[PDB]
């Protein structure tokens, strides 16, 4: 058998974006522009410009539900005590700052940094963007809130009333969720937090270093970006008619046989129009998928303790922070990662008086001399007794059963 | 959308593509916000919850006078009793 | 355009995969792998479901030649019945169909004279010919713009149903899940990867 | 109550898609063909493809 | 892409419809992939990232 014989508290960040820029269109400016004939001609081209307003709308209502589902998810908003001491966990990286004005944490504000005439001429073409609901201060209030109860009552506030406890005790609860006992912590509490800080500074500085990290969420702002570009592009496509000035063929050519340009004109600028509104449907689609991962993750991997195997990062997890990012979400995932293995001797059973013995929880071990039995995430032999040990069967039917002997407890005073 | 509140064409007869339905000023307040300017509604230094949303942290609801516009509010502000044993 | 990765390196993947869980269990997919002889694997999965070890330790026997049955078993059914194949197969037959449908479309006149348009060129002078030409390249230019939103239709499923299947790779391989038929109906013990076209 | 007595090992299948075949379009060929001529006439369309 | 390095342009002038991008062939190590025909880069025998 192999037995860890150390364990390593990491961190690691995940980033998902949830909610994008929430965009309106203008049909008369687009299409037409400042000519009274081109609208004439168009109000009976049917209601095209209303289904395209109305998924607009649908779109823009879609991202502000996402973003609420998202982060509104604590009815209350809790406050940290003015005593900023958890047992040796720092913790300032993560806390907002009252100096600056902005109200955000360190790595928030880092965030903020890395992610990134224009304006006015997509706004001169009635391609105009929405201001989301939610602004950024409240986001911030959100995320501070569900820190304060992450750290002042656990996991408690996610089910009911927020209920205090200290915050070794929390980790304590914690390792034991992951079947390690208490005695571990309580024995290594100072090395713990020394490893917990050094992985805090560590991802401190790695985010400031590489930008790259991030760059999914700019992609997304990206792809926004040239899809406009791509609309801005379609104003200048005669699409096989004389040119793009109406203008210019309404006073160059007579306009009874005139009217075909035109109309080769409108319908392709409908159809670039359905193209776009089409592509942003997809695009809106996937990035409900993602909020709904990302919704999933703050109610499983931060609100509790979660089980399932690289949910909420690598390693057995521990516990998760939440922070925001422009149009996105970023959790540090803080996990428990074993080292420092080593080989030991191992037998299924141990036969004493004519009986098969097996253990409790634990395993059993042998260093070539003697056995004892430890638990299976760390090295921590104990002599084989009655009250860890359990008794079924004989020994002519297990399999690799060894020779031993269990000692009793109360059997030595009992005589004395 | 997009009015600094001091541009609102207040028209002389008919300059405008809306069809004489201009409400000019001082009759329902106005007020300023990222989103645009806003008419009709009077501005209140409480917090509800969002019933209209308006954009920019701030929604509008009829309260039982008038259509009022304010800042939406987060929620009730809890504390929790921190302590080294308790 | 061929796969980045080769039928061999996903091979490799899953042998990979599968030596690592048959002779350490979980213990690699949380960090370094450490061995464990495979009985005590079953063991711990054992008390997983709630059951004791020595439930296992004097049914190990049985246990062995039911699952060498039931391997067999699977093995009878897949080289049998061929329709369980099916959610891949049609998969690669609807990319077929739009492309046949993408190549059919080029054999349509679309109101026009000819699908062929040299001929057009030279039956008569440019002043229809333009027009003709007209006709046929939005006719086309619909028919491609159509398959691009249903290719990328189907390309957005497709990566659904991918992001389940990592999921559930993450959460029955590298693990025992508890979660009712997430893997598998019953009692969840313990998977096997492998691969397949597409 | 009802209590069990005595269990049986399960093998199932499950068959879950990962990948799609990638293609790539010709727009110029598709089009037109070989003939020089009708390209000239997606100039005026702008960049369509 | 597709294309046997074997059928690359040689050309005397003129024999392909790119703007005469031609680079020379033996010298600059021409190799050929399931994915076609690669021109400019050097195939080691190694193996990294
Ligand atoms: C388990 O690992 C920790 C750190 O991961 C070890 O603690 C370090 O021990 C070295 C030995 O001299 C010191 O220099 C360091 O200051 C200690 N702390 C840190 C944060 O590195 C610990 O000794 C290891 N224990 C075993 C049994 O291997
Ligand atoms: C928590 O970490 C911060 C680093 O972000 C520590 O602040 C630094 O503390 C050192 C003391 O060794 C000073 O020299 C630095 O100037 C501080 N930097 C900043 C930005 O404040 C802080 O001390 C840590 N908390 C505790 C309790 O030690
Ligand atoms: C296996 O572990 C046992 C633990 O009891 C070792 O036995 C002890 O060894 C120390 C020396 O390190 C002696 O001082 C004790 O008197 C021994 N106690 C008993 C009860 O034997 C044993 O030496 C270890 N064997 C190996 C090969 O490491
Ligand atoms: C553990 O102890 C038992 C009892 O001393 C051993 O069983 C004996 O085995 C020998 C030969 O192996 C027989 O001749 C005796 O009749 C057995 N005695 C009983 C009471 O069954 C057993 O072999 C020991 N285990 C090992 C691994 O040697
Ligand atoms: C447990 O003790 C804490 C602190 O001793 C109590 O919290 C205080 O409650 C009073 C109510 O009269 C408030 O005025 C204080 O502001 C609270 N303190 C803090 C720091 O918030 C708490 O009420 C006690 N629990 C119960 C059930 O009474
Ligand atoms: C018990 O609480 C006290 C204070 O609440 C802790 O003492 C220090 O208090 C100051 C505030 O003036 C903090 O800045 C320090 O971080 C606290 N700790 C230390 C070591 O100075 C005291 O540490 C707490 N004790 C325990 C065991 O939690
Ligand atoms: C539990 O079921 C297994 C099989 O499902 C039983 O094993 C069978 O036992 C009979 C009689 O001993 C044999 O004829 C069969 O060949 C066995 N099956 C196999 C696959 O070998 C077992 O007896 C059952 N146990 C109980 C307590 O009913
Ligand atoms: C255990 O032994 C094997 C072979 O004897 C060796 O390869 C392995 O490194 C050992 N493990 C440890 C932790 O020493
Ligand atoms: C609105 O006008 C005031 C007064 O000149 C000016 O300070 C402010 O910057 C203007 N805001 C915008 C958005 O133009
Ligand atoms: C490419 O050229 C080589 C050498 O002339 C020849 O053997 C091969 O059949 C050709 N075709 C392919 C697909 O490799």
């Amino acid at each position: 058998i192999a037995i860890p014989t150390n364990f390593t508290i990491s961190v690691t960040t995940e980033i998902l974006p949830v909610s994008m820029t929430k965009t309106s269109v203008d049909c008369t400016m687009y299409i037409c522009g400042d000519s009274t004939e081109c609208s004439n001609l168009l109000l009976q081209y049917g209601s095209f410009c209303t289904q395209l307003k109305r998924a607009l709308t649908g779109i823009a209502v879609e991202q502000d539900k996402n973003t609420q589902e998202v982060f509104a998810q604590v009815k209350q908003i809790y406050k940290t005590p003015p005593i900023k001491y958890f047992g040796g966990f720092n913790f300032s990286q993560i806390l907002p700052d009252p100096s600056k004005p902005s109200k955000r944490s360190p790595i928030e504000d880092l965030l903020f940094n890395k992610v990134t005439d224009l304006i006015c001429a997509q706004k001169f073409k009635g391609l105009t963007v929405l201001p989301p609901l939610l602004t950024d201060e409240m986001i911030a209030q959100y995320t501070s809130a569900l820190l304060a109860g992450t750290i002042t009552s656990g996991w408690t506030f996610g089910a009911g009333p927020a209920l205090q406890i200290p915050f070794p005790m929390q980790m304590a609860y914690r390792f034991n969720g992951i079947g390690v006992t208490q005695n571990v912590l309580y024995e290594n509490q100072k090395l713990i937090a020394n490893q917990f800080n050094s992985a805090i500074g560590k991802i401190q500085d790695s985010l400031s270093s590489t930008p790259s990290a991030l760059g999914k969420l700019q992609d997304v702002v990206n792809h926004n970006a040239q899809a406009l570009n791509t609309l801005v592009k379609q104003l200048s496509s005669k699409f096989g008619a004389i040119s793009s000035v109406l203008n210019d063929i309404f006073s160059r050519l007579d306009p009874p046989e005139a009217e075909v340009q035109i109309d080769r004109l409108i319908t392709g600028r409908l159809q670039s129009l359905q193209t776009y509104v089409t592509q942003q449907l997809i695009r809106a689609a996937e990035i409900r998928a993602s909020a709904n991962l990302a919704a999933t993750k703050m109610s499983e991997c931060v609100l509790g303790q979660s089980k399932r195997v690289d949910f909420c990062g690598k390693g057995y997890h521990l516990m998760s922070f939440p922070q925001s990012a422009p149009h996105g979400v970023v959790f540090l995932h803080v996990t428990y990662v074993p080292a420092q293995e080593k080989n030991f001797t191992t037998a299924p059973a141990i036969c004493h008086d004519g009986k098969a013995h097996f253990p409790r929880e634990g395993v059993f071990v042998s260093n070539g001399t003697h056995w004892f039995v430890t638990q299976r995430n760390f090295y921590e032999p104990q002599i084989i007794t009655t009250d860890n040990t359990f008794v079924s069967g004989n020994c002519d039917v297990v399999i690799g059963i060894v020779n031993n002997t269990v000692y009793d407890p109360l059997q030595p005073e009992l005589d004395s | 959308q997009g009015v600094n509140c001091t541009e609102v064409p207040v028209a002389i007869h008919a300059d405008q593509l809306t069809p004489t339905w201009r409400v000019y000023s001082t009759g329902s307040n106005v007020f300023q916000t990222r989103a645009g300017c806003l008419i009709g509604a009077e501005y209140v230094n409480n917090s509800y919850e969002c019933d209209i949303p308006i954009g920019a942290g701030i929604c509008a609801s009829y309260q039982t006078q008038s259509i009022i516009a304010y800042t939406m509010s987060l929620g009730a502000e809890n504390s929790v009793a921190y302590s080294n044993n308790s």
